[PDB]
């Protein structure tokens, strides 16, 4: 018996994510894992009251979907001309420095503190060792500031530029608040 | 300095009236005679002034 | 944290000159790659 | 049409700045600092651009501090009296929102307090009484510039772009001249660093000034003579200001280069000692000089301004700083000792006395930094060399 | 189901009105020959002293307290300017000291004389209690506004017990009253700034040497605000306590109560019609004469805060209000300072 | 209650009267107005009646009564209370 809750992204505002009971059978067992979206064909069922009769007030049946099948789910981008154009730009060596200089325009910044930004923002390699541990493919930048130094504004740049970039502030909070709950 | 405590604020007066009026009660009084009050002064001065010894 | 960026510090004419000109320049108004192509560049390379 | 003639008559004259300053708060007697401090809030910077990006500030802030009886409140009452779109609260009793919206539940929104005064001057007495809860909210107003509101219902974001004039009493209601202002005002660091600048006032006894106060106050409580009058009437100064608001002062001028050295002139002398009023002086102060400049531009109707007005804003910040005051690296450390000892002793004494003593206690201080005997010997021979040269 | 004569300026309209439809009573009326007696008594030189002994007949010595309060009864002169202004006549007095000093008795007496005053204990008080209850009426089952304790006390004198002991939320009412002289109520049903113009006489119980300014407790800013702050202290009298004991240890005998301070010349009902008369028919102005000495006093103290000046010019004008002088003498500002210095001769320890 | 309220109309006794710190001394400093304590905190607005008598045994400032020091110096107690 697996409890299927409705996907959080698709919830209409001001409504709680109601959910239903799901009954797997035979091979459908173990196909599911918690945390995942799942597509089920199962038929709907009731029986049998079931058990309330104390706090309802009425002859109300339970709602249980006896399951049938299980399946996994189910504005800017690069472009051919733009990339074939693009490739020729990355060939010069000094492109690095140019990029760093481009990385935080309005601060006037530093060459160092921006260099870190560029480095971590730009990437790394994950990189999974078969089959065990992936090390880490990212660069964690501690930017240790100073009152009056740009230390805030810099990272704000990163929220504009990066693809997926999230601003959690400290706490208190500017949503989101850093702790899954 | 030294000596003191001053200033012998009115609470010492009222205090000695009240001590007086206490000593009276062991005479059972209602009279509150002079030797009573004098005695209260005695107890008061004897309290302190033992710092001269 | 692998990279620690410390910021300072005692005043330098070049450091404070160079900065102040830039800030002042900003507030008064009212070589590097275009921002759009860099913010595409990054995504491109990461993918 | 008939009035615009008057407006022209105002912009023509070379003194109308000074007229403004002197005419601001009749009730109040002198101080000349907080006059400018009050007016320069009414006339704000460009508060616009620079994109891509995040927008510059823009507007301005002030927090008046001083021993009570200094009539710091009279300013306040005068501002809530004079300028439209001005809210006055005495918080401690804010209580909470107050300065933010309820929201009313629907999804109709309460005004209220702070936000109902928008693009304007909100005046709060006593930051020191409102404790933690709301101060944070104010910080959220003066940092993110937006007021985000979500309560048990419809989520929301409501803009408030405002200037905040506060009056904050010291820890003991006194100076504490010797203490750092940082330690005196007793509000948290982040909200502190957003207020530029404080314009601290302390009142001390001077018989001329004393006589002038008693005279002036008794004057005030006399129906005659109430004939004391400002060069500008309280009614006209509004239409004047509103006119002066329609300008978009912009300095393209390359005399802005000068400003840099001015910024630069400001921090150097204020680097050593650190026991001076610092602060830092923070870049945010460079950023502050801008909005100050544009403010004075608003004042004088002049566009692209002057390096001179820049110098005025500059000196202004300077006194605002001083009121808070109260290989040759080796030679530098000794020269630092000379300036440090004299600067302290001149303020808390004449300074003089046995020159040997200076070396004596100097060695006593630097002995902690001495990594090796060579450092001691060098420091000793250097201080000795400086004194021998000095003589 | 649930839980002396008034001033003219305050009455105002009810004089300007109540004439038209007419009416009777209201303002206390005085015959001619008794007036002829007042204007005679004013001549008496020891008057300023005399009245001071007449205020509290039971209460012995401590004359400057009786006296400062005597001026609290005459306090100030009201000023409207063109508009606004309104500093009133209000003068406010805290007094602290050793217990059993009669500090409460005075409160009782002032309470008895002052026409509209109201008497509140410490801790029996709350910021809601001192204004605007907005209670249910329960007769009509409706919501009706009630006047708080300070609003009632508007005019005349509010009396306060154990002021040191008020809760921290309370006293936050007073920073409004003492300065503005009005109270501003934005709460609940109705939003308005309503006027309470009232003197305050507060009693305090402190917790040689030590800082005194520390030893009254209180926030010192609020403490500096009070017009005249009395600190009870030994006057070195000896030579007093005997006299005072003669006063109090009586009654005692005779069991029946006759006189009290006798033999002492005292007015009785005369001083109330006197005080009233003084208040309605006199409006003293300092003129050129006060300001010099007035200021030099303030400096002499500075050598404190500006309020102390406000104080002096108001307190003094009460003195001059008495003696029937439309103008202040350069003289009479002397003791008007000395009263503030009186507590200083008591701050020596 | 306890102490003062617990014993009232009769004698209350105190030892180590110096070490009692501060908040206590305020209670006792007030109870000589007799007939009173006033508790304004939290769930209590009451003013209860303590008719108590007080006897207080205390030690002079360390170690014992230094005669080279004036009285009131070797007695650590304020003059507000001793009166």
């Amino acid at each position: 018996r697996v409890t299927l809750q409705e996907a959080p992204g698709t919830v209409p505002p001001g409504r709680l994510p109601r959910h239903r009971e799901v009954i797997l059978l035979a091979d459908l067992v173990d196909v599911s894992k918690p945390g995942e979206e799942v597509e089920v064909t199962g038929i709907y069922k009731n029986n049998y009251d079931g058990n309330l009769n104390a706090k309802n007030g009425f002859p109300v049946f339970a709602t249980i979907i006896e399951a049938n099948s299980i399946k996994r789910r189910e504005v800017f981008s690069w472009t051919e001309e733009e990339e074939r154009e693009f490739r020729k730009i990355s060939r010069d060596r000094g492109i690095i420095d140019k990029i760093i200089s481009s990385m935080a325009p309005s601060i006037y910044g530093h060459r160092d503190i921006k260099t870190a930004v560029a480095c971590s923002l730009f990437g790394g390699v994950p990189k999974n060792v078969n089959g065990k541990h992936s090390i880490r493919g990212d660069i964690n930048v501690l930017l240790l500031g100073d009152p009056g130094t740009a230390k805030s504004q810099i990272l704000k740049y990163v929220e504009k530029t990066a693809h997926r970039a999230v601003f959690a502030t400290g706490q208190g909070a500017s949503a989101v608040g850093l702790t899954a709950s | 300095s030294k000596f003191s405590f001053g200033q012998a604020t009115p609470r010492t007066l009222l205090g000695i009236i009240r001590l007086s009026q206490a000593l009276a009660k062991l005479r059972l009084a209602d009279m509150v005679d002079i030797d009573d009050v004098e005695e209260a002064l005695r107890l008061v001065r004897v309290s302190k002034e033992s710092l001269y010894q | 944290f692998d990279i620690l960026c410390v910021v300072r510090d005692l005043v330098d004419e070049e450091a404070d000159e160079r900065l102040a000109t830039f800030v002042v320049d900003s507030h008064v108004r009212s070589s590097p790659i275009p921002q759009e192509l860099l913010m595409k560049y990054i995504h491109y390379a990461r993918t | 049409s008939d009035e615009i003639n008057e407006l022209k008559e105002m912009v023509k004259d070379e003194h109308i700045y000074d007229k403004l300053v002197r005419s601001i708060a009749p009730a109040v007697f002198g101080h000349e600092a907080v006059k400018k401090g009050i007016l320069l809030q009414m006339l704000g910077g460009v508060h616009k651009s620079t994109v891509e990006g995040i927008k510059l500030r823009g507007d301005i802030n002030i927090c008046v501090v001083g021993d009570p009886s200094t009539s710091k409140s009279q300013f306040l009452k005068y501002v809530v009296g004079f300028a439209p779109r001005s809210v006055y609260t005495s918080g401690k009793a804010s209580s909470a929102a107050g300065l933010t919206a309820a929201v009313v539940r629907d999804y109709t929104i309460e005004a209220g307090a702070l936000m109902l005064a928008d693009n304007g001057i909100c005046c709060i007495d006593e930051f020191d009484k409102m404790d933690i809860s709301d101060q944070v909210a104010i910080h959220e107003a003066m940092e993110q510039q937006t007021i985000s509101i979500a309560k048990a219902g419809i989520h929301a974001t409501l803009n408030a772009r405002t200037s905040i004039l506060a009056a904050a009493n010291p820890v003991g209601g006194r100076y504490n001249r010797k203490l750092s202002l940082r330690g005196n005002l007793n509000m948290t660091a982040p909200i502190m660093s957003r207020f530029d600048l404080f314009f601290v006032i302390l009142d001390d006894c001077n018989e001329k000034i004393d006589t002038e106060l008693a005279s002036h106050i008794v004057d005030l409580h006399m129906k005659r003579d109430e004939a004391i009058e400002p060069p500008f009437s309280a009614e006209q100064l509004r239409r004047y200001i509103k006119y002066a608001r329609t300008f978009k002062p912009i300095l393209t001028k390359e005399a802005r280069s000068y400003l840099v050295e001015k910024y630069k002139e400001l921090r150097k002398d204020d680097a050593q000692g650190f026991s001076r009023s610092s602060y830092r002086i923070t870049v945010r102060q460079l950023e502050s000089m801008i909005r100050l400049s544009e403010a004075i531009a608003r004042a004088n109707c002049v566009d692209e301004i002057t390096p001179s007005f820049i110098a005025e804003a500059y000196d202004l910040l300077r006194q605002s700083i001083i009121r808070v005051d109260v290989t040759y690296d080796k030679y530098v450390s000794m020269m630092n000792m000379i300036v440090r000892k004299i600067a302290e002793v001149d303020r808390e004494g004449a300074e003089e006395l046995t020159a040997v003593d200076i070396v004596d206690w100097y060695l006593l201080q630097k002995e902690n930094d001495l990594g090796s005997l060579a450092e001691y010997w060098e420091e000793r021979r250097l201080a000795f060399k400086v004194i021998k040269r000095l003589v | 189901k649930v839980s002396d004569v008034d001033t003219s300026t305050i009455e105002q309209e009810l004089m300007q009105n109540k004439v038209d439809h007419n009416e009777v009573e209201e303002v206390r009326q005085i015959t001619d020959q008794d007036l002829a007696k007042i204007r005679e008594v004013a001549a008496r030189e020891d008057l300023y002293s005399l009245l001071a002994r007449s205020i509290a007949p039971s209460i012995y010595e401590l004359e400057d307290v009786k006296k400062g309060i005597l001026l609290q009864l005459f306090g100030g002169t009201n000023k409207t300017f063109t508009k606004g202004g309104r500093y009133r006549g209000d003068i406010n007095i805290l007094l602290c000291g050793d217990p059993s000093t009669s500090k409460s008795q005075i409160l009782q007496y002032v309470h008895k004389i002052t026409p509209r005053g109201v008497y509140t204990s410490g801790k029996g008080s709350s910021a809601v209690g001192l204004t605007a209850y907005i209670t249910r009426d329960v007769d009509t089952k409706q919501l009706v506004l009630e006047s708080g304790a300070l609003v009632l006390s508007d005019g005349g004198v509010c009396c306060i017990d154990e002021f040191d002991k008020m809760s921290d939320s309370t006293r936050s009412v007073l920073h409004e009253v003492m300065e503005q002289q009005t109270i501003s109520i934005a709460k609940a049903g109705i939003i308005t700034t309503l006027n309470a113009r009232s003197s305050i006489l507060a009693s305090a119980n402190p917790i040689p040497n030590l800082p005194v300014t520390e030893n009254i407790d209180l926030p010192p800013p609020l403490l500096s605000r009070f017009d005249l702050v009395y600190l009870v202290l030994d006057k070195v009298d000896e030579k007093n306590d005997r006299e005072l004991a003669k006063h109090l240890t009586n009654l005692y005998l005779e069991d029946k109560p006759e006189h009290i301070s006798q033999d002492d010349v005292l007015p009785v009902e005369f001083l109330t019609m006197y005080i009233s008369y003084a208040k309605e028919h006199i409006h003293p102005i300092i003129t050129e004469a006060a300001k010099t000495e007035l200021v030099r006093a303030y400096v002499g103290m500075r050598k404190a805060t500006t309020r102390q000046l406000e104080s002096m010019i108001r307190l003094a004008e009460a003195h001059a209000k008495m003696k029937l002088k439309n103008v202040v003498e350069l003289e009479d500002v002397q003791e008007a300072v000395r009263l503030i210095r009186s507590a200083i001769k008591d701050y020596a320890t | 209650g306890g102490a003062l309220v617990l014993a009232d109309n009769g004698i209350c006794c105190i030892d180590e009267f110096d070490k009692m710190d501060e908040s206590d001394r305020t209670a006792i400093h007030e109870v000589m107005e007799q007939q009173t304590i006033s508790i304004s905190k939290a769930g209590i607005n009451t003013t209860l009646n303590a008719r108590t008598s007080i006897l207080a045994a205390a030690n002079p400032l360390y170690g014992r009564y230094n005669p080279r020091l004036s009285p009131l110096d070797n007695i650590n107690l304020p003059a507000a209370l001793l009166s």
